[PDB]
RNA sequence: GACGGAGCCAGCGAGUACAACCUUGGCCGAGAGGUCUGGGUAAUCUUGUGAAACUCCGUCGUGCUGGGGAUAGAGCAUUGUAAUUAUUGCUCUUCAACGAGGAAUUCCUAGUAAGCGCAAGUCAUCAGCUUGCGUUGAUUACGUCCCUGCCCUUUGUACACACC
RNA sequence: GACGGAAGGGCACCACCAGGAGUGGAGCCUGCGGCUUAAUUUGACUCAACACGGGGAAACUCACCAGGUCCAGACACAAUAA
């Protein structure tokens, strides 16, 4: 790069959210959930979070190799210079943005909104938190717009208790 | 193909240019991010910046 | 070589350090004498704990004070609460207990810092407001 | 009285190089002049020449309209019907004095100029 | 510094330029009170001429003042380059003036004349009564004639 | 969109080269990277060619995602004929 | 077979504290355990880097302000020691967030 | 107080690549700003950002007067393909309203109020703006519910679009 | 529950006392509203609109007005067609 430090860290956090980004639009169905980015002098490597990891690779190596292929294409790495790694989180229950996809393909499917709720709510409490809420805003099958709220167990709201011990996700769906 | 489809847009608004939406109001240019406010505000936690003070 | 005793003084933001060795009895604000340092009315203050202990007891010191930061009457301050502070080193490592005392007791008939270095530093100026509390101004209608 | 439009007289400035103007003009006229000069008013002056030409020659040219208000015109052309845009409305302007070196956009006041009030 | 006590010879109120040139103002400053004349190119004049600025009014010999004139009207012989003086460059002759008293005037009135007659932005606005260098008339100006 | 034939020619051959295609929102600039034709044109291709199955699109951060099915490489294939056994990077070659 | 000493500066960035540590501590293992001349792990002012934006999206409503912020970290090493060894030890050990940036001179 | 000199002291920043940044030092110009050079894609170089306000020696001296600098002229540069409807800047001259502000009402209880700058955001060029620093640093409370709200408790409601 | 020109008990310098500092006065500056205009694009209207839309816009912006181009109408099927 050859830029300012400072710059360059800006640069490589813009571009791991892009990345965020990506995954988020595409791996819908492989069912993605969080990105690392590790950076040696040689080799970049990206670890990619999913639950449906034969999709994510695709047939031997397919949909991984067309993604670094594209990695590389948009932010000018020359072919080798750039690596993913796809695999598991060991709890699917705890992740915020995985649960968010489940929810939103319940919704698509053609599910109770309420029941989808629930369902999410009591596969968080088999995976094991202290406790989660679910917020459904919008309409719920009515021409008025109300919000929804799915507790158990307890929450926390302020602080540094916050962060690390909390993980939330905001997804959008879209219906007739 | 036309040569008098583009006059010159240098900066300001032409280059200066969005780096999510293709909008132009609200460009924060600081360490060449070229990120919209409202985007950064949903994103910046991502990207690195918090709300330590 | 003899030893000789580093010092700081500190207000708002301004930095003096104070260097108290053995000599002939300099008293020195960057290159210049305390008969100077700027503002004239406000020589007396750097000169104050001179005055206080007693000008006897720089008979056989050397003092020399590096002063950046603040503004003008804050360097000042600093530079005279290093000298203090100086003093009050130089006593600690050479001299005596009972003398230290004696100094102390000296500089707390003021307390203006002197040995205390001083806490009220800046707030931060929030929105809404051109200053740290004053608010901005409510238009109403 | 005559006319003098910088120092020098009015009859020697009809037809005068351009160069000797900007020599004698306003800083800002130089600059104009300096910055830009191939293929910028495309061919504004060659379009008064033709028009000139078609003239009785005692009598003022055919009007030419024109988008540049940015204009500043120079001593080449004046007695010229030069049609200034207003966003909608071409506005005829005659020259004679030093309105030379100076912008076209000047004499074709753009906003109507107001009514307001009728009190 | 002056000890000198000054007898009665000099006389306070005076006209030079036609227009009255009041008494005891410090002579580059009893010069500003004439239009055209201004602080420091009034100072700068006095320096030209060589007297000394702090002194009265009325002390003024007749010779001085004389000078100061002279230097004020021909302006151009007496080092004063262009960064100095009223008219620069000029639109009528091409030479640089320091005009003064009814001069300035006079011209500013003859170049709105000339804007009128040529029907230009800024002629338009004098005509009108309304603000000409940039400037929102949503407030401003409504003090009227 | 009407595009020059040849050019598409070459923007097709490239993309199999590839299996993979970017050419950002940035419409009406001078020329794409890689492949040195006027972007519009080469969008408007590549929508086409999605219409019908294909590729696949995603519009995120205005830069445009393109990369084809194994039905859709064949077609290609039709399109500019080529032999047999010619790959794009689909069919994996080095070693990870 | 070389045996050169280079005279060379290495530069870490961060925006993880934790992480930077752990590095520098990885570092100072590695000195000791090759034995070689080093200038201690150098800190320096960690430029805090503020983007000062309004929270709402309209502008409608109260005027609120908010400083996003990111403190970023430098800290720098300088080494006195040899080659091929000293390049390949300067290299290994990597920690998720911080960046290892080794210069040159000889 | 203003106007001259001359003292001299800050902290946040921000700043170059696949472009035209922050700019030092030496000569031009009386300013702005040019110009050959280098330093600096960062604790290093710009920058100790030698910042103002202040500090000392003057000059002026109760005067809409050297207070005020709006409005006007005219000219020299700069940014930009493009400055007219002064972009801005700098030199000039032009010197109005304005003698501490009615009823009204905002803000503030300690590094705070105010004065004073600076940097950043916007930005090609422009700050009277915001956002953050830092200099200078007071006066008066440490309380009450009178006005304006708020909180709960009781109370009365012919009110729940809930006293609008 | 709200509300009370109800009662207790507490609070607050977007409440007041004891005081600052001013704005409201003057000119300018910017933003409104109102009028005008081909267009003066708009959204905000008690705090919680009015130096707010990061809104210090010469083109751009951009929305407005006057004009002039352009197809960025995928694909499907019909017709045209060397
Ligand atoms: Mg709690
Ligand atoms: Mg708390
Ligand atoms: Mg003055
Ligand atoms: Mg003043
Ligand atoms: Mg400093
Ligand atoms: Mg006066
Ligand atoms: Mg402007
Ligand atoms: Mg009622
Ligand atoms: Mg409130
Ligand atoms: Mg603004």
């Amino acid at each position: 790069a050859i830029i300012s430090k400072k710059r360059k860290l800006v640069a490589d956090g813009v571009f791991y959210a892009e990345l965020n980004e990506f995954f988020t639009r595409e791996l819908a169905e492989e069912g993605y959930s969080g990105v690392e980015v590790r950076v040696t002098p040689t080799k970049t490597e990206i670890i990619i979070r999913a639950t449906k990891v034969q999709d994510v690779v695709g047939e031997n190596g397919r949909r991984i190799n067309e993604l670094t292929l594209l990695i590389e294409k948009r932010f000018k790495y020359k072919r080798g210079t750039i690596a993913l790694y796809a695999e598991r989180v060991h709890d699917r229950g705890l992740s915020a943005v995985a649960q968010a996809e489940s929810m939103k393909f319940k919704l698509l499917n053609g599910l109770a909104i309420r029941r989808a709720a629930y369902g999410v709510v009591r596969y968080v409490m088999e995976s094991g938190a202290k406790g989660c809420e679910v917020v459904i805003s919008g309409k719920l099958r009515a021409a008025r717009a109300k919000s929804m709220k799915f507790a158990d167990g307890f929450l926390i709201h302020s602080g540094q208790p916050v962060n690390d011990f909390i993980e939330t996700a905001t997804r959008h769906v879209l219906l007739r | 193909e036309n040569v008098w489809y583009s006059h010159p847009r240098k900066f300001g608004k032409g280059s200066r240019q969005c780096r999510i939406s293709g909008s132009h109001s609200g460009l924060i240019r600081k360490y060449g991010l070229n990120i919209d406010r409202q985007s950064f505000r949903e994103k910046a936690n991502d990207i690195g910046f918090y709300k330590y003070r | 070589t003899v030893p000789s005793v580093q010092t700081f003084g500190k207000k708002k933001s301004a930095t003096a350090v104070a260097h108290v060795k053995a000599g002939k009895g300099l008293i020195k604000v960057n290159g210049s004498p305390i008969t100077l340092v700027q503002p004239e009315i406000l020589r007396f203050k750097v000169y104050e704990p001179l005055l206080l202990v007693g000008l006897d007891k720089f008979a056989n010191i050397d003092i020399r004070v590096k002063v950046t930061g603040g503004g003008h009457v804050s360097q000042v301050y600093a530079i005279r609460q290093a000298i203090a502070k100086g003093l009050v080193a130089y006593h600690q490592k050479f001299v005596d207990e009972q003398s230290k005392n004696e100094l102390k007791k000296a500089f707390t008939s003021y307390d203006r810092t002197l040995l205390i270095a001083d806490s009220r530093r800046p707030e931060p100026k929030k929105f809404g407001g051109r200053g740290a509390r004053s608010r901005f101004q409510k238009s109403y209608r | 009285k005559t006319y003098s439009y910088k120092g020098v007289d009015l009859e020697k400035l009809l037809e005068m190089p351009t160069e000797d103007f900007v020599k004698l003009a306003p800083a800002r006229v130089r600059r104009k002049f300096a910055r830009g000069l191939s293929e910028k008013p495309a061919g504004l002056m060659k379009k008064l020449r033709a028009a000139k030409l078609s003239a009785p020659e005692n009598e003022k040219p055919a009007v030419v309209r024109t988008h540049l208000r940015n204009m500043i015109i120079v001593p080449e052309m004046i007695g010229s019907v030069v049609g200034v845009y207003n966003g909608k409305v071409f506005n005829q302007v005659e020259i004679r004095p030093e309105m030379v070196g100076h912008y076209l956009g000047e004499f074709s006041i753009t906003y109507t100029p107001v009514r307001h009030g009728r009190a | 510094s002056l000890v000198v006590q000054e007898q009665g010879s000099f006389q306070h109120i005076l006209r030079l330029l036609n227009t009255n040139v009041d008494g005891n103002i410090n002579v580059v400053y009893a010069l500003t009170t004439i239009r055209g004349v201004g602080r420091r190119y009034a100072n700068l004049v006095c320096k030209k001429a060589d007297v000394d600025l702090h002194k009265r009014a009325g002390e003024l010999t007749q010779e001085e003042l004389e000078r100061i004139v002279q230097i004020m009207q021909n302006p151009t012989h007496y080092k004063i380059p262009a960064w100095f003086l009223n008219r620069q460059k000029d639109v009528n002759d091409g030479k640089d003036y320091h005009s003064l008293a009814n001069n300035l005037e006079s011209k500013l009135r003859d170049d709105l004349e000339r804007l009128k007659k040529i029907r230009s932005h800024r002629g338009i606005r004098h005509f009108w009564g309304l603000r000409v260098r940039g400037q929102h008339t949503k407030t401003t100006g409504r003090r009227r004639a | 969109m009407l595009i020059p034939k040849e050019d598409r020619k070459k923007i097709y051959q490239h993309l199999f080269q590839e299996g993979v295609l970017v050419a950002k929102k940035d419409f009406n600039q001078p020329k794409h990277e890689e492949i040195d034709t006027k972007n519009l044109f080469v969008i408007k291709a590549l929508q086409s060619l999605t219409s019908k199955g294909f590729v696949k699109t995603q519009f995120s951060w205005q830069y445009y995602y393109y990369t084809l099915t194994e039905e859709g490489v064949v077609y290609l294939r039709e399109y500019l004929n080529l032999p047999e056994h010619i790959f794009p990077a689909t069919y994996l070659a080095g070693q990870s | 077979q070389e045996v050169v000493i280079h005279k060379i500066r290495i530069n870490l960035t961060s925006t993880k504290v934790k992480q930077l540590e752990n590095v520098s501590a990885n570092i100072i293992k590695n000195a000791e355990t090759f034995k070689l001349v080093k200038k201690g792990p150098v800190r320096l002012p960690t430029k805090v880097l503020k983007i000062s934006t309004r929270k709402t999206p309209n502008g409608e409503g109260s005027k609120t302000w908010d400083t996003y912020e990111m403190r970023i970290h430098k800290r720098y090493i300088d080494l006195e020691a040899p080659a091929h060894i000293v390049k390949r030890i300067t290299q290994i050990t990597i920690e998720p967030g911080v960046d290892v940036e080794v210069i040159i001179a000889a």
